[PDB]
Order: structure tokens, then C-alpha cells, then sequence
């Protein structure tokens, strides 16, 4: 800021009070705080010639830790800062990126702000999973300009239908499983401890290693012979569990054939069936934010960027869906497959990001027959 | 560390009284994850086939049971419903 | 005279060529400058005077439920050798062959796919790569030559030796899918404009679902390959075809009911109250699409019926149809008998019809 | 040369793109766990303070990690 | 790690012009970009060019989710 | 190098005139390419910086720890005794 | 469930009050008797059917949950958007088709006859006829001022086992309700005809929801303008309420009762003005219409959510309060977070956030807010400990 000369001129306005001169004020001048932070310069880090340790070379940014923020007032956006660039009240030695308190993880989620992970409670190559199918989200923040997404974006219908979805339950459809969603394949090798290679490891085998005992009751298929390497074909199952990147956890529950499915009125169909009830209480705005602004982007074929703590209008959003030739809304007319009747309400269907969390089902069952090892 | 007692075996919750005789592993048990489905009556639970076939359930044959058995003893392992395993009262061996 | 399916329209989806960049990439990757040998077809066809139930059969079997052919590797055919990829697995390169769109009309046909890379750079290969080693000569393809089937890393290789012709239907595996929904709507019922926000939250048409009874329908289905010189007779076999299915399945039914009066597994009819004949119908895996077009014309036939509905529980893989009728077991088997009659005569006149307007 | 040393480190040391992100700009802070006494009122560290903002992320883990 | 070869949702064979799209979809954006013409031009901008027209052009209709998986799917080759 | 060493099962110790995090500048994959690592056989879009040894990746995370040279008055008393 | 591809347990989501669970990746345990003993004990004493009253409260455990709520109330819901709720013989008939039940006789009706909802409630019901009579939780003197009520919903009677008039709603068929009307056929005719009843009104709720389809859009939770701006009214209002106490304590106005420091008396008069009015309830009704909004329909029908819900996505989330009390200076000596000066009279300071989840909340708002959420998981997870 300039507060050196506005304090002076301070000086010399009060004098002329205590003058004849009636004009005092002609002397005082309006305080200024703002950083020296420009435009064109934001335009050349992304196109690589600025770089932070150049920002810093320059008098525009410095580091800060936990220590020395105990001495530092920070305007929490560069908003604020414009906000109070005449207040001489309230002088900010700092200005941040919102952004900035959240890490990659968090970040992922677009929208972010608009949700509150608070309501989202959670407390209380071997074995690593390869999937085929990877798409960028329709509606993508900042982390994956750093991580590769992983999951699909998924025409997801918010309904009741059937029941089947109810506590956090989805219904998948079986065609959608088929073509190759979230699937992959599950590696898992005795390493330490032959067969031909490609041989059907069935349950109580013999595959001799360097472990012949194979109980494992998912039949496997030999990979290689660190050796031994055992691949499962790995689709979506009924019990596996899928989630939005705002939480939202979900098991499927449920899959139906492609005429089974719910389609609108001009063919389109969903993937996931996810149950409203879902949203209220665990409040996953973000989650139809997401949905609303991913049909535009699909209809316009474009990628827009949800990072959380950007400016957001959801009444502009429903606008921009009006004008795209969609409701404003973004609902649409729904036909039950398989009794082909209409439902009496427009049905919210819209593309939603999902994954499939590394919880298998088959992993986890079990079952014992009245006989085995003994202590 | 290395001080295997008689008496350190009772007490703790790894302790003899607490896992074993409070308590214990049994076989004939099943565990996988759950799922909602409307068309199941409140009373009911859908079993996944596979595990229909590992657990078992015992019944003496009889001259009232013979008739109603006869189908799970043809069908075997082969085809579900079947069986695993018969005992024999005159041998005393399954 | 009155024809159930009046109007119909046929309209494959082109390539637009004045596009300079599709023109370019196309005569560039594939020396392509023409509409490819199989296109989809979006088939808009108009039905009048029948029921909805019926309507929406014949679209589910379009969809599923009609036999139709895939491309599948036959075991031990995905060749393991030291240059076979790693990336491309053989559930990876399954899949892609098997969801690859075909028109095949002999089922006697091998393809094999011997891929080998030796450019520094890594070299996709196209469907165009797969070739005919058994089977009649194939005076058209049977594939577009586009798809990608996989790519490889320099110095390996892909050797598939039989990749034959496999059948089914599309509800048991997606592959077999044959029908995309692209429209369904009454032109019977009237609608409310729903850009209006009194309106936006609601379906758009003047009636509740519970109470409407449509007649006249509009259903649009894109079929995904279909030869170009051959779009009007290909039409014809689909449309045909789906007919010909649901007649069979209901001829099924039929027989069931006919046999009564003798021991059957699947029809369980017992009077009830003295007046009331209960008669219960078990199908193993038949569908909603029987299920719901058997309670529409038995509807249709005894309006007066004290109760007929059916239950395609997910979990059972079968279909339970219920019928409660104030008459004795011969008089209810004639209504029912009939009713049958009344769909055959329907489809019938429908699979007719087909040939009249396709043409 | 001693070789015997490789083994005490490696028991020392076992003592996607993601989850390989997370794990490695996690801070554990397991002394503190020691410390915890049978989780003796040792959540009330797992809170967001005042000091957190800018340096430890604020949002919750989503059972991305341990339990 | 392609484009599918159909339509996830439909089962409509967007596999037939995923190469030519790929390749039309890159013409297109260096076109719009000329007026920088970096080596590469920063992915958010790229994103941001509307490709409903060129999709079009090829014949895929108009469907929310056929267009989806078409632009979003990530593509291993260019990863690597 | 790394894979062998994960493929083998092998340490990736070096000689002690300890395990070698990959990634570090003793490590052979310091400086390398993302064509090269692919060519040795290691995914070029890792990162490095975890231990390879007993057959298994481990990698070892940030520890935080109180702060030296900094008098901490900690008011907290004893529950055992009040002393 | 022979299909080999169906690798869970699954049960009807109404059992899962039992055993406190929900469809998340929980695991449960099965094992099948083999001894006739076992056999017998199982049936006649551990069936679920004894554990529908709760032994803890006396009080039912089971009833509907979600969906079928929902659409209980919906189908007993007396006007529809399009019309008048009725439907016709066959889709009456379809309601039934998987009950699993006696289906009743349609045969006085013609295929033009129209029933409604309320009539088929009534012909499942007559299986146990009870009696039963209250005011349903869609009837809400919260929402009476600004919205209109429909006579024949206010108030819920069955009579002899026919649902004379009201809806059906969390109040009579919601799990856990004591004195609902699953409480009371189980009192009357036994636990087990009380599951079935149960299944029976799911299967009628979920049919009927089958046609008249319900979702819930991210236009639901939107305020008009006017709305908007009547919410940013009352927040400048509260604002400047706050403002002035915070001039009286300038002036050393503040003079704090016996027993309270200027401080605590400052904090608690700070706390109550900060306050939001109860009218900001006008502006959320009067954007949303309830016939049609999905959202407003799951809170007000008991189905999931709560009014301090809407209020937080619409209108404003309000003052953030951890033990009773606005956010502590913890960052610094005077400072409660690095964004504000050390002694900072502002509300927004102290754990004010004047915008909405739907708005977007700024960055010291969301520190604020997952403050708070850590505060209730640390509480939840310490209760279960000590427990
Ligand atoms: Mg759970
Ligand atoms: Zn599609």
C-alpha cells in the first residue's frame, strides 16, 4: 500500500485545519492497498515463461510458514482485497488463492464449496487393480491437471425405481457392465514360494511355485512363472462399491438388461439409477452441480472447470441448459422400460462422474462347511 | 517379552477365558457383504447359491423322509439341490 | 385395410463430407472418401390402434431379446507367444472384438487377426487388419474397417487364430444387443409446453400415466450396422423378425394353455371361492416383454375380469402371470385361448404391414 | 563392508496415481498415537485448528486412509 | 485405454469414427489455436473449444451420452 | 536396477563402505527419461521415492515431531498423582 | 438366489432397523442350522418376527424408510399436479401384482372406472382393519403461513382398516413410529401379520411410484430473485443488530449481569442476535413449489432431511456454534483465524456465514464449517468408545 503517503498528506491536511485555508481536503488522498500482482503475467505462468521461483525473484510473492502467519493479516481472495482497496481500516499484508487449503485429494471434488464434507462422515503389481476404460470428467477442477482420472462419466438418473436403490444402494445396468465399465483386471502373484502359463488355477490345485495349495475359490488363470503370477478378469459385481467424487459411497445393488432401464423420450438411458434420498441429508450439491452443468458441456462437446472456491451461479447454469434446447430444469420426459409407461414427473438424468472404490465383494465373502483346520 | 506363563494365558482380551471360553470360532458360518432388495419379504434373506452349496444341513433318514431325500441323494454335487455327505448308522463312518 | 403400422422412415446416419477436417482425417487415416460399407439406420415408424403394451414388445425385443451375431474368440485362440503385448490382454481385445457391430449372414465364418510391429513407433491396428481364413468368400464386408482394434508397442506383436461367429440374444450379454432407442412418444395424447416453468417439472403430456390409454405411438429405433446398398431390406428382416419372435413366444403360451386338462408344470389353475378361477402361469425366463403384452390383451379381452397381473421378480429369472376370472376352468381357458389369438392376428397383420411400407 | 545391516533396516522401513499422491504427502503423526493412551481423548487432535489453513489440507480424509 | 468401440450407455458403434475423430478433433483445435501456435497450447484452453459441430459432421446424433464418451475418453497412446 | 531388483526380489540396498529410495540421486533412475524408465522397465509416470526391498514397495511417510530449540510449558499435570 | 452371478446377502431395506445397517459395504454374518434342536429353536423363538417391538422401548423397529415413505404419501396424496389422484382399473390391478397377497376382486370396476389412492390403501388394508387416527407430517404449522394445505391432508384417519382421508406419511407407516399403523397391526392380529403388511404397503408405495416417478433437480434447491433478496435482507439486518451491540461495547455500554464477565455476557448477547428470524422460512416457500419440489417432498414427509437442511441450502447457512459458543481465538493471541485482525469486531470473524450451500460458501466460511463437522465426528466416535 501506500500508507507512507497517505499518512503524510494526513499530516499536511490537518495543518491547513489549523490554517485559513478551508481547503484541508484537497491534501488528503485516498488509500491504496493492492498487490502487485497483473493479469499478463497469470497468462505467461500458464504458458510456462513465469515460474514461482521468478514470482518470488520479484517482490510479488514470498513464503510464508505457520510461524511467520502469526505476523501476516491475509485477504482470503483477491475479491476481498478489491473490496477494501480504499479501507485504510483493514490492511492486508497478504492475498491468497482460495484454492490454496485444500489439497489435491479435496480438490478432485469440483464444487467443493458448495458441499460440506462435514455431513460426509468418515471415521470410527499385487493386489493392485488395472482398469481398462479411463474418461476425463465433463466437468473437471484443477488436481487432474496433476493426477490421471480414473472412472467414467456415468449417465446417471436421480429416481426412484423399484426400490432397488434405497440406502445408499445403485442399480447398474448389464449392458453398461458388459461394454467394459470399471472393469479390469485383478492381479495377485505368489512372488516368494511350475504350471503353463495361461492354466486355469482352479480352488484345491496344485501350482507348484518357488504354494501349491490354491483356495482362494475365484478361479484364477496363470500370468507368468517373483513368479507365479495369477490375473482375474474382473467385472462390476452385484456388492461392488462405487462412488462420486463427493463421497457418496455407494454398493450396486442391482443390474438390469438395456430394455429394463428407464429411458427418456429421446432415447437416453442411464447407467446408475442413484436414489435421491442420497442427497438431502449427506447435501451433495456439488454432486448436481456437476450433473447440470455436465449436460451442457455434453451437448456443447466442452470441458469446463468446477475447482472449488470459483465463482458459481446456478441460476446462469439452468439458463445456459435453457438455451442449449434442454428444460431449465435439466429434467427431462422418462418412459418406465419395462412397462414403456410415462412417469408423471420430469426425471433428473444427467452425466456424473463415478469410480469404483478397490473394495471388491468377492475379496471379502466367505463360507466354511463344518470341517477344516483346528487349533 | 519372551515370558510364556500358565497364568498369562487367562487374563486380557487374548487371554484363554475371554477368546475361548467366552466366545469361540465355529464352523458351518458364512460372511459376505449385504444389499437391499425390494422383492425379499421382511423375514427373508437372499442366499447366494455358491454358499447354498457349501453349508450343509443334516437329516436323519426315515421312512417319512426317505421319499424327500431320495432327490438330493441322486442329484449329489452334480446338480443343486443335492448333498456331500452321508453317515451311515450300521458303519459309523461318513 | 386400417394398417396398424402406417407410417414408417428410414434414414442412415452419413459422414458429412463438406466438413474439411473429417474429409481430411478420414482420406487420410483409411483413404476413405465415401460412406462407409455399413452405416447406422434411424427407422421411424408410425403405429396406430394398438395397444402401448404391444408397441413396447416389439421394441424390447428390437433392443434384446432377437437373435443376433457377434465376433467371439473361440478358447486357446488368443495365441501367448514371448512378442505378444502386455498391455493388450485378452480380456481387453475380447471385448472390442466382441462389441464390434456385424452383418453376417453365414454363421460358417473364421477371422483371423496376426498383427506384427517392427516401426519404432507404436502401430494401432484397424478391424480393416482382421482377414477371412475360413469360411465362403465375403462378396461385401461384414464390418466397418474403423474400428481400432488395439495398438501395439514396438517390437511386439497380436495373433488371434479363431474368431468365429457366435449367437445370442442381447439380454444374456450385451454384444448381442441389436436396436439403440432414439424416440418414443403418443402422438395420441396432447402436451403441454415445458419451457413454461409451470410446466417444467412434470412429464409434458395432458394425462397421468395412470389413467392414459394410448393408441397411436411413434417409436424410433437406430440399428447400428447395416449394409448401404441393402438399408430397405435389412429393415424388412428386423421388423420381421422381432414379429416372428414374439408370435413363437406367445405360440408357447399358447400351447401351455391348450394342454390344460392334462398334467402341467407351468399352469396351475384351481377354482376358488366356488365362482372365482385362479390360474397361475410360470415361464422360466421369459420377460416383461410377454409378461406385460399377456395382462394387456386379457385386459383388453375380459374387461370385466376381477383381477390379471404379472411379476418378472429380478431374482427369479421367470415370469408369473395371474388371472382371476368369475367362470368355470374350460370357460376361462376360451377367453384366454382367445385373447392369445386376438396378439397373433395382431402381429400377424403387423409382420404384413412391414412388407407393404418398406418397400 | 556389513551386510547384517540391510536386514534391521528393512524390518525398520516395513515397520492410483491418487492414492500414491495421498500416501506420500500424508503426515502421520504417530509419535502422537503413542502418545494417545488407548485413544484417551486422542481424537480431539483429528480437529481442524485455526493454524491448519493454507498448510494441512481442511477437508476430511473420506476414509481415504486408515480407519 | 481407446475410445470404446460403443457407446457405454447405448451400445451405438461411436468406434466407427473414433480414429477420424481423433484426428479431426487435433486439426481442429491447432486451427483455433494458430493465432498462439505454441508446441502445446495449455489443456484447459483446449478444452474449452466447442466440438459439437465437428461431431456432428461425422454423423453421431445428438445423444448426451455418446458425445461423452467420445470427447472424454482418454486415449492411451497419447499418455503413454 | 529397480525392476529387477522388484521383479528378482531382491534388496535395492547398496554397499555399505541401506536401502536406496528410488527416485534419489543414488539411485541409477536419477536424471533418467521417461523413454529410458520405460525401457528399463519402470512406468515413467511414477515418481520414485519409496524403498524396494523383501519383494515389496514400501515407502515411507512425512513424520511430523515437536518442535527443538523451543521451550514447550506444558501446564498438564499428572493423573496419576497430583504431585 | 441361483442366478451364479449374485454374490451378497440381501434383505428387504426394512429389516435393516434390526441390525442398525445400511448398504454401504457393511458385512453380516449367516449360518444355517443343521441340527433339529437348532432347527426348531431358530423358528419358533430367534425368528425376526419377535424383535418387531423393541425390547429397549416398547416401541415398533420396522416400518417404511426412503422410498417408501415417499411414496405412501404420495399415493394416499389426495391431488396430484395433473389432476385429481385417481387411476384406472389396470393400473389399480398392477399396484397389487407384487404384494405377494390375495389380490382383491377388481370385478365391479369398468376398465374406465378411476380409484384413487386412498381406495387401494383401503383394499390392502381390510386384511387387517384397524383403527387409527392423526395429523400426518406433512401437515407443518412451520409451513401453514406460507403454503396452501389441502383439507383432506391435514388430517389422517383409518377407519375399521379404510383410509377415510389424509396421507399416509413418516408419521403412520415411518419406522420406529410408535402408534403407527404397523404398530398397531401387530398389536391386534401379531408381529408376523405386521411384516407382511409392511412388505405389502412397500410393494403398493413402490408400484405407484412407478408411474408417478419422483426425482429431485438441482433447480429444486434455487431461490427466485425476490427470494434472494429477501434472504440478503434479513441477513443485513442480523448484520446490523450485531453491529450495534458491537458499538455499545465500544462505548463500554455493556454493563454484564451478575455473574458473567463482559466478556461472556458480550459473547451470549453477540450469539442471540446473530440469529436467524424464523421468517427466513417465507422466502425458501415461496420459490419452491411443495407439489413438485423433490426435496421439499422428502423433508416435509419425514422421508429424509430436516427444515435447519433447506434453510442451509437455500437460504444461509448462519452462525457456526461449537459447545454452545462462536468460534474461540485460537490462531493467535486476539486472532481466530490468519484472514482477520487480532481484535476483530465483525461476525464474520467469530464464525458468521451469511451465504448458502447452494451460493458457494468463501474460504474462511468453509474452514469454519468443516471446524464444526470435525467437532461432530470427534464426538460420535468418542461417545462409541466410552459406550
Ligand atoms: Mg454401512
Ligand atoms: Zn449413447
Amino acid at each position: 500500500n501506500n500508507i507512507e503517503k497517505y499518512n503524510q498528506a494526513c499530516y499536511k491536511a490537518a495543518e491547513a485545519r489549523k490554517k485559513g485555508d478551508k481547503d484541508w481536503e484537497k491534501h488528503k488522498i485516498p488509500f491504496i492497498q493492492n498487490t502487485r500482482f497483473t493479469s499478463q503475467m497469470a497468462k505467461d505462468i500458464l504458458a510456462g515463461t513465469l515460474t514461482l521461483e521468478d514470482l518470488v525473484a520479484q517482490g510479488i510473492c514470498e513464503f510464508i510458514t505457520p510461524e511467520e502467519a502469526e505476523n501476516c493479516l491475509v485477504a482470503f481472495s483477491i475479491i476481498e482485497l478489491r473490496k477494501h482497496k480504499h479501507d485504510v481500516t483493514r490492511r492486508f499484508t497478504h492475498v491468497d488463492v482460495p484454492q490454496a487449503i485444500l489439497g489435491l485429494a479435496a480438490l478432485v471434488s469440483p464444487y467443493a464449496n458448495c458441499t460440506q464434507p462435514a455431513r460426509v462422515t468418515y471415521e470410527t503389481d499385487m493386489n493392485r487393480f488395472f482398469q481398462f476404460y479411463n474418461e476425463m470428467p465433463l466437468v473437471k477442477t484443477i488436481a487432474h491437471n496433476y493426477v490421471i482420472p480414473n472412472g467414467l462419466n456415468t449417465i446417471v438418473a436421480y429416481m426412484i425405481y423399484g426400490g432397488y436403490n434405497q440406502e445408499d444402494s445403485v442399480i447398474v445396468s448389464q449392458s453398461f457392465i458388459d461394454r467394459g465399465g470399471f472393469a479390469g483386471t485383478f492381479y495377485r502373484e505368489e512372488k516368494v514360494e511350475f504350471v503353463p502359463v495361461g492354466t486355469v488355477v482352479k480352488k484345491g490345485d496344485i501350482i507348484i511355485g518357488k504354494s501349491v495349495m490354491y483356495g482362494f475359490d475365484e478361479p484364477a488363470v496363470v500370468d507368468a512363472v517373483g513368479l507365479m503370477r495369477l490375473r482375474y478378469e474382473r467385472n462390476l459385481n452385484i456388492g461392488d462399491k462405487m462412488s462420486s467424487r463427493s463421497g457418496n459411497k455407494g454398493i450396486a445393488a442391482l443390474a438390469l438388461p438395456t430394455s429394463d432401464m428407464p429411458f427418456t423420450e429421446d432415447g437416453l438411458q442411464p447407467d446408475l439409477i442413484v436414489n435421491p434420498h442420497s442427497h438431502p441429508s449427506r447435501m451433495t450439491n456439488g454432486q448436481m452441480i456437476e450433473t447440470t452443468v455436465g449436460l451442457a458441456n455434453a451437448l456443447q462437446g466442452v470441458v469446463t472447470d468446477g475447482t472449488a472456491f470459483l465463482p458459481i451461479n446456478v441460476q446462469l447454469l439452468s439458463e445456459r441448459l435453457a438455451q442449449e434446447g434442454l428444460r431449465f430444469n435439466g429434467c427431462q420426459k422418462m418412459f418406465n422400460g419395462q412397462t414403456g409407461e410415462y412417469f408423471d414427473a420430469a426425471i433428473f438424468i444427467g452425466p456424473t462422474y463415478h469410480q469404483r472404490l478397490q473394495k471388491f465383494v468377492l475379496d471379502d465373502r466367505y463360507a466354511v462347511a463344518s470341517y477344516g483346520p483346528t487349533d | 517379552r519372551p515370558a510364556p506363563s500358565i497364568m498369562r494365558r487367562l487374563p486380557r482380551k487374548e487371554g484363554r477365558i475371554r477368546k475361548s471360553l467366552l466366545g469361540s470360532q465355529v464352523w458351518s458360518i458364512s460372511r459376505s457383504t449385504i444389499c437391499g432388495n425390494s422383492d425379499l419379504h421382511l423375514d427373508e434373506v437372499g442366499y447366494p447359491i455358491s454358499f447354498a452349496r457349501t453349508l450343509q444341513v443334516a437329516e436323519t433318514v426315515q421312512h417319512y423322509n426317505i421319499n424327500r431325500l431320495m432327490p438330493y441323494f441322486l442329484n449329489g454335487k452334480r446338480q443343486y439341490p443335492g448333498c456331500s455327505r452321508v453317515y451311515k448308522q450300521i458303519t459309523q463312518s461318513v | 385395410m386400417e394398417k396398424i403400422f402406417q407410417n414408417v422412415e428410414i434414414k442412415p446416419f452419413l459422414i458429412d463430407f463438406s466438413n474439411p477436417f473429417i474429409k481430411n482425417a478420414a482420406k487420410r487415416l483409411f483413404q476413405l472418401e465415401e460412406q462407409l460399407p455399413l452405416v447406422p439406420v434411424n427407422v421411424v415408424m408410425d403405429f396406430k390402434g394398438i395397444s402401448r403394451a404391444a408397441v413396447h414388445g416389439l421394441s424390447r425385443v428390437l433392443q434384446d431379446e432377437i437373435p443376433n451375431y457377434m465376433l467371439d474368440i473361440k478358447p486357446g485362440g488368443y495365441k501367448i507367444e514371448d512378442s505378444t503385448d502386455l498391455f493388450m490382454t485378452e480380456q481387453f481385445i475380447r471385448n472390442r472384438i466382441n462389441f464390434i457391430p456385424i452383418y453376417a449372414k453365414n454363421e460358417t465364418l473364421v477371422f483371423a487377426l496376426r498383427s506384427l510391429n517392427n516401426s519404432c513407433e507404436v502401430k494401432t491396428i484397424y478391424s480393416r487388419d482382421l482377414i477371412q481364413v475360413a469360411g465362403p468368400k465375403l462378396k461385401y464386408p461384414i464390418f466397418n474397417p474403423t474400428f481400432e482394434i488395439g495398438f501395439l508397442q514396438p517390437g511386439k506383436s497380436l495373433i488371434i487364430e479363431d474368431i468365429y461367429i457366435k449367437k445370442g440374444i442381447g439380454r444374456k450379454h450385451a454384444a448381442f444387443n441389436l436396436a439403440v432407442k432414439t424416440h418414443f412418444s403418443h402422438l395420441d395424447i396432447e402436451q403441454y409446453p415445458t419451457d413454461k416453468k409451470e410446466y417444467m417439472a412434470l412429464s409434458g403430456y395432458k394425462q397421468s400415466s395412470m389413467t392414459s390409454d394410448p393408441r397411436h405411438h411413434r417409436l424410433g429405433l437406430c440399428f447400428p450396422a447395416v449394409p448401404l446398398p441393402h438399408i430397405n431390406q435389412a429393415v424388412r428382416t428386423y421388423l420381421k423378425n422381432a414379429c416372428r419372435i414374439i408370435i413363437g413366444r406367445i405360440q408357447s403360451i399358447q400351447k401351455i394353455y391348450e394342454n390344460f386338462e392334462e398334467p402341467q408344470p407351468e399352469l396351475v389353475l384351481f377354482s376358488l371361492d366356488e365362482e372365482k378361477t385362479k390360474a397361475i402361469i410360470t415361464i422360466k425366463d421369459e420377460t416383461h416383454t410377454i409378461g406385460n403384452l399377456l395382462k394387456t390383451c386379457i385386459y383388453e379381452m375380459i374387461p370385466d375380469i376381477s383381477f390379471v397381473g404379472y411379476q418378472c421378480v429380478p431374482h427369479k429369472q421367470e415370469m408369473v402371470l395371474t388371472i382371476i376370472h368369475k367362470a368355470s376352468q374350460e370357460d376361462l381357458i376360451t377367453l384366454l385361448e382367445k385373447s392369445i389369438q386376438n396378439i397373433i392376428q395382431t402381429f400377424q397383420i403387423l409382420e404384413k404391414n412391414v412388407d407393404e411400407l418398406i418397400a | 563392508t556389513a551386510s547384517d545391516l540391510n536386514r534391521s533396516m528393512e524390518q525398520s522401513i516395513i515397520s492410483n496415481l491418487l492414492n500414491t499422491i495421498s500416501a506420500l504427502r500424508t503426515v502421520n503423526t504417530h509419535n502422537t498415537t503413542n502418545a494417545s493412551k488407548q485413544t484417551e481423548r486422542a481424537d480431539m487432535m483429528r480437529r481442524v485448528h485455526a493454524s491448519y489453513p493454507g498448510y494441512i489440507c481442511v477437508a476430511q480424509s473420506a476414509d481415504t486412509g486408515e480407519k | 485405454m481407446l475410445i470404446p468401440v460403443v457407446c457405454f450407455t447405448c451400445g451405438f458403434p461411436i468406434g466407427t469414427y473414433a480414429a477420424i475423430f481423433d484426428k479431426a478433433r487435433t486439426e481442429y483445435i491447432k486451427t483455433k489455436m494458430d493465432g498462439t501456435l505454441p508446441q502445446n497450447i495449455p489443456l484447459d484452453a483446449s478444452l474449452q473449444i466447442e466440438l459439437k459441430d465437428l461431431i456432428t459432421a461425422l454423423g453421431i446424433p445428438m445423444r448426451v451420452c455418446c458425445r461423452t464418451h467420445l470427447i472424454t475418453t482418454l486415449d492411451y497412446r497419447k499418455y503413454y | 536396477l529397480p525392476n529387477k531388483a522388484r521383479l528378482c526380489g531382491l534388496s535395492y540396498s547398496g554397499p555399505v563402505n541401506f536401502p536406496i529410495m528410488r527416485g534419489s540421486n543414488r539411485c541409477h533412475t536419477h536424471h533418467l527419461s521417461k523413454t529410458a524408465k520405460k525401457e528399463i522397465g519402470e512406468d515413467p509416470n511414477e515418481p520414485g521415492g519409496y524403498f524396494i526391498a523383501r519383494g515389496g514397495e514400501w515407502v515411507v511417510d512425512l513424520l511430523e515431531n515437536i518442535r527443538f530449540n523451543t521451550l514447550h510449558i506444558h501446564y498438564h499435570t499428572m493423573q496419576q498423582g497430583n504431585n | 438366489l441361483e442366478n451364479p452371478k449374485i454374490s451378497t446377502f440381501q434383505m428387504n431395506v426394512s429389516a435393516c432397523a434390526w441390525y442398525n445397517a445400511d448398504f454401504d459395504g457393511d458385512q453380516m454374518n449367516l449360518w444355517v442350522p443343521w441340527s433339529v434342536m437348532s432347527r426348531v429353536e431358530a423358528e419358533l423363538l430367534c425368528s425376526v418376527r419377535n424383535w418387531f417391538i423393541s425390547t429397549k422401548s416398547s416401541g415398533p423397529v420396522n416400518g417404511q424408510v426412503q422410498d417408501s415413505t415417499v411414496g405412501s404419501f404420495l399415493l394416499t396424496r389426495t391431488n396430484t399436479p395433473m389432476g385429481k389422484n385417481v387411476m384406472n382399473k389396470l393400473h389399480a390391478m398392477g399396484l397389487f401384482q407384487t404384494t405377494q397377497t390375495d389380490p382383491p376382486c377388481f370385478a365391479n370396476y369398468s376398465p374406465t372406472d378411476l380409484l384413487d389412492g386412498k381406495s387401494v390403501v383401503s383394499m390392502l388394508l381390510k386384511q387387517t382393519p384397524i383403527n387409527y387416527q392423526r395429523a400426518p407430517t406433512w401437515y407443518s404449522e412451520v409451513y401453514a403461513p406460507y403454503m396452501h394445505y389441502n383439507k383432506q391432508d391435514i388430517s389422517t384417519q383409518i377407519r375399521n382398516g379404510e383410509l377415510i382421508e389424509g396421507v399416509l406419511d413418516k408419521k403412520a407407516v415411518g419406522a420406529g413410529s410408535s402408534g403407527g399403523i404397523y404398530h398397531l397391526i401387530s398389536r391386534r392380529y401379531g408381529p408376523q401379520q405386521a411384516l407382511k403388511m409392511i412388505f405389502a404397503t412397500q410393494q403398493l408405495a413402490l408400484n405407484y411410484v412407478r408411474n408417478a416417478g419422483f426425482t429431485v433437480s438441482t433447480a429444486d434447491m434455487l431461490l427466485t430473485p425476490e427470494a434472494h433478496q429477501e434472504v440478503q435482507e434479513i441477513i443485513n439486518k442480523l448484520l446490523l443488530e450485531s453491529e450495534e451491540i458491537n458499538n455499545r461495547l465500544l462505548h463500554g455500554d455493556i454493563m454484564p449481569p451478575i455473574g458473567l464477565t463482559t466478556h461472556d455476557f458480550y459473547e451470549k448477547l453477540q450469539l442471540n442476535a446473530l440469529k436467524f428470524p424464523d421468517r427466513i422460512l417465507k422466502p425458501i416457500m415461496n420459490s419452491i413449489n411443495p407439489e413438485t419440489n423433490g426435496l421439499f417432498q422428502m423433508v416435509a414427509t419425514g422421508a429424509k432431511g430436516s427444515n435447519p437442511n433447506m434453510i442451509h441450502i437455500m437460504a444461509g447457512i448462519g452462525q457456526i456454534e461449537i459447545n454452545t459458543q462462536r468460534i474461540q481465538p485460537q490462531f493467535s493471541f486476539g486472532r481466530t483465524l490468519v484472514y482477520y485482525p487480532r481484535f476483530a469486531l465483525e461476525a464474520q470473524a467469530y464464525g458468521f456465514i451469511c451465504n448458502s450451500y447452494i451460493a458457494g460458501l468463501t474460504s474462511p466460511e468453509f474452514i469454519f464449517g468443516e471446524m464444526n463437522g470435525r467437532f461432530d465426528l470427534i464426538n460420535k466416535a468418542l461417545s462409541t468408545s466410552s459406550t
